[PDB]
């Protein structure tokens, strides 16, 4: 069979930059290669076929090159919208085989998070569970610290968080963190707070509320 | 114009058979090639196999050949994937794609949106949907954040939209997290101007196909 070696595995670049991804086949594949873009959550879409032919509607910022065993995909002026994972495919001989993929990330200026806290709804408390949610919105870089506090005691082992993929408009991340307690435990305390730390903040931001006050 | 519509179970018991179908529109399956591709969680793309309708000829990835079967239905313009004796190793998003050829050259020009299949013995469970109400503690000098909490469902995925898709700007739907219970949880938020919180209605639409759960939750200030 034909093995496709793709590189790099990931890269970070600023808007306007020119970046190149390479695929190497274990064997000459006579320009029988195509390239695909996969944005997060979405199916792949065709960028380039026959090594260098552009698919309809594909930006001219994408270009393909190569022959024999060596092929390259180039994005000449990287845009926020180009955050994705890129895959090559050899179409030369069955079994058809993809490259391992290249994740493309945008490097941009620091942006501090906007911080919001949401009490548990009256609807959920009727069920005997209480979820407190903390939202960190539109920040960069990805690293952020969220610390839950209940009557000022630092929580541990009762929260989970999730981070969006990089935004296609402004290249920022957002983060959702949920603190889950029992209804009973929830009603024993007053002050619920999430304390956020992040490079764009001169000091930790704390958002809090008083249970029913 | 060519659209590939995928359908099949999100959930399959271990050792049993996975079946998926790709309904094609805007093109005849009697021409060109038709392939299945899969992507395990956190993994790259993997070619499964292809079929050519006129001759009913097939080609497979040698790693799946012994268990995989691709078939066609001309009268329904459909092509399908059968995968036997599945394990957790077969949990993946499955894609269907049209292989177009032009002379020497061959490539995939359209893909189906993909279907997540989960190989598990666990039972299906629909989500509860709770409001993340806007308030002064979710107000930031002109902008208000609101959202929905979609809790305790299985398997993945859940789809969330806002106002039936009329609102995508400022929307963030976060990757699901697997809780201790073994059930997934997810949240979706949208930031909007504070002044619109009394004028504009905001509704999150939630679908969990595996359990046929459809919820439309209105979100108002508290
Ligand atoms: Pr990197």
């Amino acid at each position: 069979d034909i093995q496709m070696t793709q590189s790099p595995s990931s890269l970070s670049a600023s808007v306007g930059d020119s970046v190149t991804v390479t695929c190497r086949a274990s064997q000459g594949i006579d320009k029988e290669l195509s390239w695909y873009q996969q944005k997060p959550g979405k199916a792949p879409t065709l960028l380039i076929y026959a090594a260098s032919s552009l698919q309809t509607g594909v930006s001219s910022r994408f270009s393909g090159s190569g022959s024999g065993t060596d092929y390259t995909l180039t994005i000449s002026s990287l845009q926020p919208e180009d955050v994705a994972t890129y895959y090559c495919l050899q179409d030369y001989a069955t079994p058809y085989s993809f490259g391992q993929g290249t994740k493309v990330e945008i490097k941009r200026t620091v942006a501090a998070p906007s911080v919001f806290i949401f009490p548990p709804s009256d609807e959920q408390l009727k069920s005997g569970t209480a979820s407190v949610v903390c939202l960190l919105n539109n920040f960069y870089p990805r690293e952020a610290k969220v610390q839950w506090k209940v009557d000022n005691a630092l929580q541990s082992g009762n929260s989970q968080e999730s981070v969006t993929e990089q935004d296609s408009k402004d290249s920022t991340y957002s983060l959702s963190s949920t603190l889950t307690l029992s209804k009973a435990d929830y009603e024993k305390h007053k002050v619920y707070a999430c304390e956020v730390t992040h490079q764009g903040l001169s000091s930790p931001v704390t958002k809090s509320f008083n249970r029913g006050e | 114009q060519v659209q590939l519509q995928e359908s099949g179970p999100g959930l399959v018991k271990p050792s049993e058979t996975l079946s998926l179908t790709c309904a094609v529109s805007g093109a005849s399956i009697s021409s060109n090639y038709w392939s299945w591709i899969r992507q395990p969680p956190g993994k790259g793309l993997e070619w499964i196999g292809r079929i050519y309708d006129p001759t009913d000829s097939t080609d497979y990835n040698p790693s799946l050949e012994s268990r995989a079967t691709i078939s066609k239905d001309t009268s329904k313009n459909h092509f399908s994937l059968t995968l036997s004796s599945v394990t957790a190793a077969d949990t993946a998003v499955y894609f269907c794609a049209r292989g177009l050829w032009s002379g020497y050259f061959f490539w995939f020009d359209v893909w189906g949106p993909g279907v997540l299949v989960t190989v598990s013995s666990a039972s299906t469970k629909g989500p509860s949907v709770f409001p993340l109400a806007p308030s002064s503690k979710s107000t930031s000098g002109g902008t208000a954040a609101l959202g929905c909490l979609v809790k305790d469902y299985f398997p993945e995925p859940v789809t969330v939209s806002w106002n039936s898709g009329a609102l995508t700007s400022g929307v963030h739907t976060f990757p699901a997290v697997l809780q201790s219970s073994g059930l997934y949880s997810l949240s979706s938020v949208v930031t909007v101007p504070s002044s619109s919180l009394g004028t504009q209605t905001y509704i999150c639409n939630v679908n969990h196909k595996p359990s046929n759960t459809k919820v439309d939750k209105r979100v108002e200030p508290k």
